This record gives structure tokens, C-alpha cells and sequence, in this order.
């Protein structure tokens, strides 16, 4: 019953500290054998996986030559926490953190020598944007035919879309937001329709983003 | 070069269920299979360790994974592929100190046969020009694999840098891909042009598809 939970604030504008703690629950920081070893791995999005750095159960701190000039891994021993500090963040440090345990390698010849314990991670968004509702923008269709909405201009994640209150569901496409240069985040949710009833049915998008407690129904007529 | 560097092949693995699957990971230099581990990772979670040491499953593990190989190359084989096994798989270099190091992904995916996208272009909103920005949307609907090519054109100038794509994962019902691709404009400089063209090339299109349209038309 080994676990990891993980806690620290994900929503950073550039130049700031990120700062993320680790407990530890179910061992000691040393382990039984001292022979703990505490690590934080990086994943940008879309990317693989990247190794930050590592406190063993002695205290010895390695870290990533990428990160070794502004990361502190550090540890409190009392408490069975552990921490990692990034100072000067920018967009190339948005990812999902996570910390994990491995195991040393001596006397390997005789449980798992690897990271078998994860936490949840913590999804890290480097931005310069506030709270802010999105606009929602019509993608009107010109015998398969396509309309969608834009949800444009928002932060932070996530937004929901709809299509007729849920009415409508086969041949709905929401794709992943991508994060503007704005440090805005932009969104569209698009959907296949039959071309012979562009004239009767009536198709209208409801965009809701609770941080920003914005609720917009947005119908998509044709051109 | 003198650092450890883990390259997996294939870069994509597509597959159904019940083949078996073959996952390689190279290494620069010859590794002890000590410090040799393999994880899964499904989308919207954390990575869980299959293999470590080369070939020893970890707590849990079904039998169908498997590890095999020494020095420079290590396998990881699934027999009998499950549908839980659609994931992506990492390997990792872990020594007897840091720094460690990880390969850079094998994305297993559903096999289907080769479909064409169906392209769509979407001219922006009055509703959006009233504000100052002009953002043209491209859509590539239900297509595979997921290899696509969206060139933006703006007057026959191919455009770069200023456009932003994303794709959905796998459709659950037809194991096809969507794409996005949003190309943004101030609206000053999109008045400036006519003829607004999204080109796709896709391996189910014997010539590259164009979908454009003429500004105020």
C-alpha cells in the first residue's frame, strides 16, 4: 500500500517558482534496506517522459544537466516529504510532474528495480494569462457536411461542449485545446452531418467554462 | 556520442487484438540488463512499470508480457494482445547512479485499414472579425493512419509558424483520427488576401487535397 500524493500549484506565470511537495505513505524515506530512491519525472504534452532529478534514502541529490541550474530537490525527513523547486519557469517547463520510488541497484543479483510507485502527477500550465470566459465563434457549413463551434480565448482548463444539450453525440469531433502564444488557450468542437438537412435541422454548441463561471449557447446556421 | 541514448522502434505499432506485439528498445551503448526497465502509459494517467531489470515482471503483471534480449537491443513482446494493452511504452536506463534516461515512446494502436480524410475549411465568423482577429479552421475527419501533412496556403504562399494543429485520440467505433488545424490572422492583414487554401496529403489520397475558398465571396 505503498503511496505517493502529490500537491502544489500548476497555473505558473513565466519568470515563477514552481514549487511541488511529495509525501510518502506506507514506507520510510530510507526504506528498510536504504535503499529508496525519490525521483521526479517531466512529461511535456504530447511528448515522452523526462527525468528531473533524484534524492536517495542518504540524502545525495542528483539532478537532469538540462535542469541542474535552476532545480532544488530537496527533503524533510521528519515529515516524509519531499520536494522539487524550478525557479525562472518558462514555456518549455510546462508538463505533468509526477514523483515516483525506485530502487538501487546493489546487490541486484537477488522487490521491482525500477519506479513502481507513481502519484497522480500535477498537471503544470506556465502562462501569463488570468482567469478569463471564452468566445465562442460559429464554423459554418458551406452529401456529407461539416459545422462546428470555436471556443476561443480562455483559461484556464478545462471547457465543456455540447451539442443540442446532448442530443447530438454520433459524428461528434471536440479536439484538445492548444495553448495560444497568448497564453490563452483555444478550442474547436466540430460534427458530420448529412448535407439534405442543412434546411430543417437547427444545430447550436453549448460552451460552459466553470472557472470563469461562463455558460454561452452558440447555434451554427449556414453562410 | 558519449552520453546513454534509448531509441525505440517502431515509432508507431498498430495492431488488434489477440497478435502479438513487438516493442524494441536500442540502446547507444551496451547496457547490463540490471538497469533496463519497461512501462505503460494510458492516456490521462500516470506510467506503470511492466519489466524491470530486463526481464522480470513487476507485482501484478499478466503473464503475455515478456522481456528479452542483452547488450544493445532489448524486446518487449506481448503474446496475446488485450484491449487494455493499447498504450504507449517507454523504456528506461536506470544504472547504478543517475543520471537516468528514457526512450522516447511506442504509441500501440488499433489496426484498421487505410482511410482518406474527408477536409473541410471554415472561413471565420463575422461575429470573430468584429473584434480583430480572423481565425480559419481546416478539419480532417475520421481518417487513417494518422500520418497527415496540412500545408495552409494564403494566396498560393505555403504558410509557417502560424498555424496550430491537434488531433483526437483514437475513435472508439471506427479507430480513426481527427485533426484541427487553426490558422490565425489579424484581421488588418486578413483583408489584405484572396483565396485562403487548406492542402492535405495523406497516404489514402492519390494527390493532395485542396479545400479553399475566396474572401467575400
Amino acid at each position: 500500500q505503498v503511496q505517493l500524493k502529490q500537491w502544489g500549484a500548476g497555473l505558473l506565470k513565466p519568470s515563477e517558482t514552481l514549487s511541488l511537495t511529495c509525501a510518502i505513505y506506507g514506507e520510510s524515506f530510507t526504506g528498510s534496506w536504504n535503499d529508496q530512491l525519490w525521483n521526479w519525472i517531466r512529461q511535456p504534452p504530447g511528448k515522452g517522459l523526462e527525468w528531473i532529478g533524484e534524492i536517495n534514502h542518504s540524502g545525495d541529490i542528483k539532478y537532469a544537466s538540462s535542469l541542474k541550474s535552476r532545480a532544488t530537490v530537496s527533503a524533510d525527513r521528519s515529515k516524509n516529504q519531499f520536494s522539487l523547486k524550478l525557479r525562472s519557469v518558462s514555456g518549455a517547463d510546462t508538463a505533468t510532474y509526477y514523483c515516483a520510488r525506485g530502487r538501487r541497484a546493489v546487490r541486484w543479483w537477488a522487490a521491482n528495480y525500477g519506479f513502481d510507485v507513481w502519484s497522480q502527477g500535477t498537471p503544470v500550465i506556465v502562462s501569463s494569462a488570468s482567469t478569463k470566459g471564452p468566445s465562442v465563434f460559429p464554423l459554418a457549413p458551406s452529401g456529407t457536411a461539416a459545422l462546428g463551434c470555436l471556443v476561443k480565448d480562455y483559461f484556464p482548463e478545462p471547457v465543456t461542449v455540447s451539442w443540442n444539450s446532448g442530443a447530438l453525440t454520433s459524428g461528434v469531433h471536440t479536439f484538445p485545446a492548444v495553448l495560444q502564444s497568448s497564453g490563452l488557450y483555444s478550442l474547436s468542437s466540430v460534427v458530420t452531418v448529412p448535407s439534405s438537412s442543412l434546411g430543417t435541422q437547427t444545430y447550436i454548441c453549448n460552451v460552459n467554462h466553470k472557472p470563469s463561471n461562463t455558460k454561452v449557447d452558440k447555434r451554427v446556421e449556414p453562410k | 556520442v558519449h552520453e546513454i541514448v534509448l531509441t525505440q522502434s517502431p515509432g508507431t505499432l498498430s495492431l488488434s487484438p489477440g497478435e502479438k506485439a513487438t516493442l524494441s528498445c536500442r540502446a547507444s551503448q551496451s547496457i547490463a540488463s540490471t538497469y533496463l526497465a519497461w512501462y505503460q502509459q494510458k492516456p490521462g494517467q500516470a506510467p506503470r512499470l511492466l519489466l524491470h531489470q530486463g526481464y522480470n515482471r513487476a507485482t501484478g503483471i499478466p503473464d503475455r508480457f515478456s522481456g528479452s534480449g542483452s547488450g544493445t537491443v532489448y524486446t518487449l513482446t506481448i503474446s496475446g494482445l488485450e484491449p487494455d494493452d493499447f498504450a504507449v511504452y517507454y523504456c528506461q536506463h536506470l544504472g547504478t547512479s543517475p543520471p537516468y534516461t528514457f526512450g522516447q515512446g511506442t504509441k500501440l494502436e488499433i489496426k484498421r485499414t487505410v482511410a482518406a480524410p474527408s477536409v473541410f475549411i471554415f472561413p471565420p465568423s463575422d461575429e470573430q472579425l468584429k473584434s480583430g482577429t480572423a481565425s480559419v479552421v481546416c478539419l480532417l475527419n475520421n481518417f487513417y493512419p494518422r500520418e497527415a501533412k496540412v500545408q495552409w496556403k494564403v494566396d498560393n504562399a505555403l504558410q509557417s509558424g502560424n498555424s496550430q494543429e491537434s488531433v483526437t485520440e483514437q475513435d472508439s467505433k471506427d479507430s480513426t483520427y481527427s485533426l484541427s488545424s487553426t490558422l490565425t490572422l489579424s484581421k488588418a492583414d486578413y483583408e489584405k488576401h484572396k483565396v485562403y487554401a487548406c492542402e492535405v496529403t495523406h497516404q489514402g489520397l492519390s494527390s493532395p487535397v485542396t479545400k479553399s475558398f475566396n474572401r467575400g465571396e
